[PDB]
């Protein structure tokens, strides 16, 4: 393998490109909630898979980004849609593209103290709903919540799970 | 002058009859008398809201009035109405329903339903003439309408035998008529006999019934029409029987009503002759969707484009389509952009194609009840022991 | 976009401004009291809003500013008016306005300790009730808790909340 | 020029203006039938003309009846509130029109349709409502 790192950053809101004003994303973390099951018959617990838990996805802004701001806490929930671009350059050359469409509820807008000289960094939260990485415009992730879609590398990992409960 | 206090006063009212609030608008069209009670100029359509506002714009015994009573008892629903002038000869009164350019500038008839949209926010869905329907003038000239504002038009047979409207039905294969023979019987407020009327306007009113909670999808076939009595002409369905009128009326695709004092609908299968376009839900998905879809984007139907434009709507459709089949709308979809048919020739006078798959809910027609009495039970039970 | 930073602040408290000491203004933190929805047929939660939580909006001042310290606990609730002006100037010339009208209660004074050689530092706070803030004049933001109006870019959220109440 | 733009001689003078000031000038065909604006932006190939045709109906303040406006106005102000923040290089064609009810001729767009109101005037070069 090369050596790979990230380089570069874009946001973009209903379409309106960020090339002026981002200096932080943050991609949801991703977590199994994990209960730790020691039972009869063994020791040391082997942490069964529960489903996720809520994926926050933060980023940051430094102006007033009124595109951005007008989706804090609407009556529609999960209707701010965006996508975090982010190319990963590696040393031989060619980029690998990260993408990853957001689909949720601009739940914090976090306006910074303002120490008259500094940056503003209007620290922004969502609670998504849909995720969707893709890696050299290849899929990896699929995660939505209601009707359970949980694909891993495009093969669906809930079905296995929807066809008893009759979903 | 005016009142101050309290006024008490014995009006003639009666029999509230509240219906579901619907969002599916129907068109209208049929004959009135334009006189000092009907506020409405003839050629020219109304948005009718309720009982009232179809007791105001039209007479009370015009038919008009008696078609939108069948609607407003069964789903408080938004009426495109254009009515007609009463003629003398029939060929001319089919031929008034049309109408047309034929003003100086303006439109008359059928044609006045293509400015629902653009006057009303009311684009009529469903397209109905009562009464003037078992024409074979008005019924080609309403799949000459449909097909433009993407709506199924409710028709029906005439008051003739069972073998007459079969041989009607075979004059289309239209693929978005819905046709429905036998004429519902109705009371109208003691006048001790039974008007026949059209039963295009009671199917009608059903599809914006079903619309609001049992959504679109839904078949319209086993539910329930409101205000009615038995009808015109008796129609059984016989279970397991090759003659009876309703299954000889539905492989003739054609919609019936069939329980005592006609309860119901049976209509599943649209006036077609592709067999992928059978049934009435699958032309319905077709069409309702496909508003919902731009019911979100109008604001992609011009824009500059960027380098993300191809990919923030693909993401902004399917981000829609999930939420059809969250509802249960469909099966499992894909939408996405071409490959194939995206070239930089196409961006230049702004032409940029999307695929949508979807699938549609099959309706719940003919569930088999194979049976047996087995004397397999009668040993072990019904004995000493 | 063009590259865009606050750089100089400003405060008004009954329309006087303080020209001479405010080294640190802060807005409200705006957010969505999330409550986490995991139900039946899914799972990783979705985060309905449940209307926001209460809004502290501190500030600080390091002179003996009686114009501000006259405000401190008194019987008037949401009588302390004050606005935070601060202009974002961008790269390219132009600065955006941003002003944000406050009404609370100053629920906090502290002087901070006098170690007698450095600044002063009187950290202040109000929880505020009413919160309307501008970009460029153009309005994006009302918060107001009674009689509830939370207009997102003018056009009120809670219009569809509000005529099944019977406010 | 609102409504003095249906007679020939002023639309030629405006284009005519609109060159020397390198401007975009709006007009608007006649209130008549569909197939008469059509014959009337017959009269123009000239690069800087744009005609909006159905007659926009405003209120105006408890009249209690709708005056046909010409409706080149509207579009007009149209074009300068496109300009501020959505640039100049944007389209001015699917944004709103304020201060205005159900038009002169009733223009429709029905999809997939040959003969619909917006797209045989569309093919005449020609912006509806």
């Amino acid at each position: 393998m090369i050596p790979q790192t990230l380089t570069n950053t874009n946001l973009f809101i209903d379409g309106v490109s960020f090339a002026g004003d981002v200096p932080s994303l943050t991609l949801p973390k991703l977590a199994v909630k994990t209960e730790q099951y020691r039972a009869g018959g063994m020791d040391a617990p082997v942490s069964i898979d529960m489903g996720l838990e809520a994926m926050e996805a933060k980023f940051s802004t430094n102006g007033a980004r009124r595109e951005a701001l007008n989706f804090f806490g609407l009556a529609d929930q999960s209707a701010f849609n965006g996508v975090f671009r982010g190319s990963f350059k590696g040393q031989k050359g060619a980029s690998v593209p990260v993408v990853a469409t957001l689909r949720g509820l601009l739940k914090e807008v976090d306006p910074g103290d303002w120490k008259a000289g500094e940056k503003a960094e209007f620290k922004y939260a969502v609670a998504v709903s849909y995720y969707k990485l893709e890696v050299d415009g290849r899929e990896v992730y699929e995660i939505d919540p209601v009707n359970g879609v949980r694909a891993i590398n495009g093969v669906d990992q809930l079905a296995g799970m929807r066809n008893d409960l009759g979903l | 002058s005016f009142f101050h206090g309290v006024t008490v006063t014995n009006v003639d009212i009666g029999a509230r009859t509240i219906a579901l609030p619907a969002s599916s608008v129907i068109g209208l069209c049929d004959v009135f008398t334009p006189g000092a009670q009907a506020s409405a100029k003839p050629n020219v359509p109304v948005l009718l809201t309720s009982k009232k506002d179809a007791a105001a714009a039209f007479g009370i015994g015009s038919s008009i009035y008696l078609a939108c009573e069948a609607i407003y008892n069964r789903a408080q629903a938004v009426i495109v109405a254009v009515g007609v002038e009463t003629a003398e000869t029939p060929e001319a009164q089919a031929s008034a329903v049309i109408g047309g350019i034929s003003a100086a500038g303006e439109r008359t008839g059928l044609q006045a339903l293509l400015d629902g949209k653009s006057r009303f926010n009311a684009q009529p869905r469903l397209l109905v003439a009562p009464g003037h329907s078992a024409q074979q003038a008005v019924a080609t000239a309403m799949d000459g309408l449909a097909e433009k504002l993407r709506a199924i038009a409710i028709l029906d047979g005439p008051n003739s035998t069972d073998e007459a409207a079969v041989a009607y039905a075979k004059n289309f294969g239209s693929k978005r008529l819905f046709m429905v023979d036998p004429g519902v019987q109705v009371w109208d407020s003691a006048t001790n006999a039974a008007r026949n009327a059209p039963a295009s306007a009671y199917a009608a009113g059903l599809f914006a019934w079903t619309d609001a909670e049992y959504g679109f999808w839904s078949s319209p076939s086993n539910k329930e029409i409101k205000g009615v009595t038995g009808t015109s002409r008796p129609v059984e369905f016989l279970d397991g029987d090759e003659t009876c009128r309703a299954n000889l009326l539905n492989n003739a695709n054609i919609a019936t009503i069939i329980r005592d004092d006609g309860y119901r609908l049976w209509g599943n299968r649209t006036l077609s002759s592709d067999s992928k376009w059978a049934f009435v839900t699958r032309v319905r998905t077709m069409d309702l969707v496909m508003d919902a879809i731009l019911a979100g984007h109008k604001w992609a139907v011009d824009r500059g484009i960027t380098k993300t434009y191809v990919k923030d709507v693909t993401e902004g459709l399917r981000a829609f389509m999930r939420d059809l089949k969250n509802q249960g709308a469909v099966i499992n979809f894909e939408v996405y952009a071409d490959p194939d048919l995206n070239s930089a020739s196409q961006l230049a006078q702004g032409k940029v194609y999307w695929n949508i798959r979807f699938t549609d809910v099959p309706p719940a027609e003919n569930p088999n009840f194979r049976v047996e009495v087995t004397d397999q039970w009668l040993t072990e039970v019904l004995d000493v022991a």
